[PDB]
């Protein structure tokens, strides 16, 4: 990653224009450049990278920040007690890892049910009115309610109204054995999701452009969307009115509560400038206000700024929702649980499944623990001056397995066996303790079989196929008999590994 | 153990 | 086992 500039990694449905301009004034005070991107899925990219040109600082809800951190892509975050006493301490709760702070809070975010004042002057207060509602909408050229069905976030409210829920909290965390995906309150839910579809009140294809369009375009008389979304409606001729989500079963709807964090990368050598950006220029009234006036951040985590901001109505009517949902758990398990919810919620909407099938493999999937120890493997191949005449060789070489991050790999790793071409002497070499890495001479290419072995022998060991390479393929490169690097970036994933074997894991 | 389904990358 | 200058 460069020195002396900060890249930013911002979700495409926030203010990062808004933050852009904290970037400019930061620039003008620093001389630092500050460049602010937001890629698609940069909460699955970042992982893959950081880093080489992996960004200084990552935005996202709190939730995907306690996997980085067991993953040990974020830098413990240092904040004096005065700066911690400038946020709301809840914000900070929900920023803390294993008892140690990894990111900065931002905003609080929550759905709430948004509506047209003109189309839909007394907003429903339950589901269950819905279907009359759109009937009645329907003879007008006009629908009730379209939200993004394809993400689990929108649609996670009225799973969870009636008791359904991600994690059951007991002995003071999160029960990552207990969860409550496919009981009564989830079922009967999603089931109430799948008839609007089947009775044609909602398209199971919608997304968020598709709901947002239409919305916007006054053709749908409500939508469920957060504070970022306020910013477009605005530019649209819609009165809107952001309200409590509707009830389901008497029961309110529950959304997943987001705190907006920043995170630090831990291959950053920029931690100090970042420190400086996110204290002393996004986190103070006119930063926040330059964030919020491009994309609504929500409740900002600065108290002095969510005073000034507190009488808004949609920001109230943010909090109610938000007051009746439950805070994201930050677990690692939250990314797999994700998944899962989202994959019952397609199969179910498209009717690939049933609402019984659909949550019964979510059950099983939101459960099921992987673990995963990224890995680089290949080889270095240097040409000799000339060839050796005594056996023809005209190469030295270094095949190997190495960890991606700086770990001791031998806390879970028992031995690496690296099977090489039957013209070498005892073709099975294998190392026990690092480094996992065979060195020789030769003068040909072949495929060397590489075999990971576990310390739970019931591990089933990985192998890996890498073709040794001498030879340069560029042109340029094999006219200078340039020194060759073939090696390969792999992930190695333990799927409910044994108690003895998260321990080495983690 | 396995390795991931998506496909290796080189460096 | 296939072993050449090239593979
Ligand atoms: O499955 C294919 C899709 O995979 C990707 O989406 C994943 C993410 O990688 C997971 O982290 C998770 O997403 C959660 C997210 O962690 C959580 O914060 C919340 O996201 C809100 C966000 O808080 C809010 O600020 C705003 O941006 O809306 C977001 C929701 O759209 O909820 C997410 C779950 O809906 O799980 C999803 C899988 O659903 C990838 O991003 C997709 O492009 C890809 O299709």
């Amino acid at each position: 990653i460069e020195e002396g500039k900060l890249v930013i990694w911002i979700n495409g449905d926030k203010g990062y224009n808004g933050l852009a301009e904290v970037g400019k004034k930061f620039e003008k005070d620093t001389g630092i450049k500050v460049t602010v991107e937001h890629p698609d899925k940069l909460e699955e990219k970042f992982p893959q990278v950081a880093t080489g040109d992996g960004p200084d600082i990552i935005f996202w809800a709190h939730d995907r920040f306690g996997g980085y951190a067991q993953s040990g892509l974020l830098a413990e975050i240092t904040p004096a007690a005065a700066f911690q006493d400038k946020l709301y301490p809840f914000t900070w709760d929900a920023v803390r890892y294993n008892g140690k702070l990894i990111a900065y809070p931002i905003a609080v975010e929550a759905l709430s049910l948004i509506y047209n004042k003109d189309l839909l002057p007394n907003p429903p207060k339950t589901w269950e009115e819905i279907p009359a509602l759109d009937k009645e909408l329907k003879a007008k050229g006009k629908s009730a309610l379209m939200f993004n069905l394809q993400e689990p976030y929108f649609t996670w409210p009225l799973i969870a109204a009636d008791g359904g829920y991600a994690f059951k909290y007991a002995a003071g965390k999160y029960d990552i054995k207990d969860v409550g995906v496919d009981n009564a309150g989830a079922k009967a839910g999603l089931t109430f999701l799948v008839d609007l579809i089947k009775n044609k009140h909602m398209n199971a294809d919608t997304d968020y452009s598709i709901a947002e369009a239409a919305f916007n375009k006054g053709e749908t008389a409500m939508t469920i969307n957060g504070p970022w979304a306020w910013s477009n409606i605005d530019t649209s001729a819609v009165n809107y009115g952001v309200t409590v989500l509707p009830t389901f079963k008497g029961q309110p709807s529950k959304p997943f509560v987001g705190v907006l964090s920043a995170g630090i990368n831990a291959a950053s050598p920029n931690k100090e400038l970042a420190k400086e950006f996110l204290e002393n220029y996004l986190l103070t009234d006119e930063g926040l206000e330059a964030v919020n006036k491009d994309k609504p951040l929500g409740a900002v985590a600065l108290k002095s700024y969510e005073e000034e901001l507190a009488k808004d109505p949609r920001i109230a009517a943010t909090m109610e929702n938000a007051q009746k949902g439950e805070i994201m758990p930050n677990i690692p398990q939250m990314s797999a649980f994700w998944y899962a919810v989202r994959t019952a919620v397609i199969n179910a909407a498209s009717g690939r499944q049933t609402v019984d099938e659909a949550l019964k493999d979510a059950q099983t999937n939101a459960a099921a623990v992987t673990i995963v120890k990224p890995i680089v493997y290949g080889n270095v191949a240097r040409y000799f001056g000339k060839k050796r005449e005594e056996d023809g060789h005209t190469h030295q070489w270094t095949v190997y397995v190495k960890p991606y991050r700086n770990e001791d790999m031998s806390a879970y790793v028992k031995k690496i066996q690296f099977k090489l071409h039957e013209s070498y002497g005892n073709p099975l070499r294998v190392v026990t303790k690092p480094p996992y890495e065979i060195t020789e001479t030769g003068w040909g290419e072949f495929e060397i079989i590489i075999k990971i072995f576990f310390i739970d022998p019931n591990e089933r060991p990985v192998t890996l196929y890498h073709l040794l390479k001498l030879f340069q393929s560029d042109t340029n490169a094999m006219l200078g008999k340039k020194t060759v690097v073939s090696e390969f970036y792999d992930e190695m994933i333990f799927q409910d590994p044994t108690a003895m074997m998260q321990q080495l894991l983690t | 153990a396995r390795t991931k389904q998506t496909a290796r990358k080189s460096t």
